[PDB]
């Protein structure tokens, strides 16, 4: 529904001419991680253990956390929430995989590493949006969560960053936009 | 929560300008280029280094936080 602006963000998340496409999805994806974090925080009251046992997007899907082999761990929306967001806010940080100092290049990997990222984020907005929308409602947030979403689903379409298969959960929702 | 709201309208308001005037930037630099009479070579070297300055400024972005 209702969105912050008439704004186009279609071309907004397009590269610029002549600029770096790496630096672009990294300076972007940051951030939409501190939107995706403000948005949850809002509503972190009223996602508990008791409301939200596992981490869930409706009925038919339910994810799991894992980072190494590892068996992926079932747990708590607030538990997955709190691995996933540590675990993305760790890369950010991490000089090899992000570069601060100017000139340095991002990894070989840089792709894989945003595009792991990304899926991650994604599955944020939507437990909020299959589950605390009531909440979202209630704080009069709409127009804030369906803009950072917007911008976050056009930003990925142009990137190719998550794959449709990824984007099930909330396909009706992203089709609207469409 | 209220710091959420502003900050979010704040950064969307920004967002959409900050392209518009990106756009307007690239355009006015062709123009000037056309202007001074710069060889094809040249613009390119021109172009070259003015998206250095933008991509540096992209890095320092993310990176001051
Ligand atoms: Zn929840």
């Amino acid at each position: 529904e209702a969105t912050l602006g008439s704004g186009n963000l279609r071309q907004a998340v397009m590269l610029p001419e002549g600029e770096d496409l790496n630096e672009w999805i990294a300076v972007n994806t940051v951030d939409f991680f501190n939107q995706i974090n403000m948005l949850y925080g809002t509503i972190t009251e009223f996602c508990t253990e008791a409301s939200c046992p596992v981490m869930s997007a409706g009925p038919r899907y339910e994810y799991h956390w894992a980072d190494n082999i590892k068996k992926p761990i079932k747990c708590s929306a607030p538990k997955y929430i709190d691995y996933l967001m540590t675990w993305v806010q760790d890369q950010l940080d991490d000089e090899t995989l992000f570069p601060s100092k100017i000139g340095v290049p991002f990894p070989k990997n840089f792709m894989s590493v945003a595009k792991t990222i990304l899926k991650r984020l994604f599955r944020v907005y939507a437990h909020i949006y299959h589950q605390h929308f009531d909440s979202v409602m209630q704080l009069q947030e709409e127009a804030h969560l369906n803009t950072s979403f917007k911008h976050f689903i056009f930003f990925v379409q142009e990137f190719n960053l998550i794959d449709r298969r990824e984007l099930a959960p909330l396909q009706e929702l992203i089709e609207k936009l469409g | 929560s209220g710091h959420m709201k502003l900050t979010l309208e704040n950064f969307y308001s920004n967002l959409i300008l900050q392209h518009e005037e990106r756009e307007t930037r690239q355009k006015k630099l062709e123009v000037a280029m056309e202007e001074e009479g710069l060889a094809d070579e040249e613009k390119k070297l021109r172009r070259s280094q003015h998206a250095r300055k933008e991509t540096e400024f992209l890095r320092l972005k993310r990176t001051r936080l």
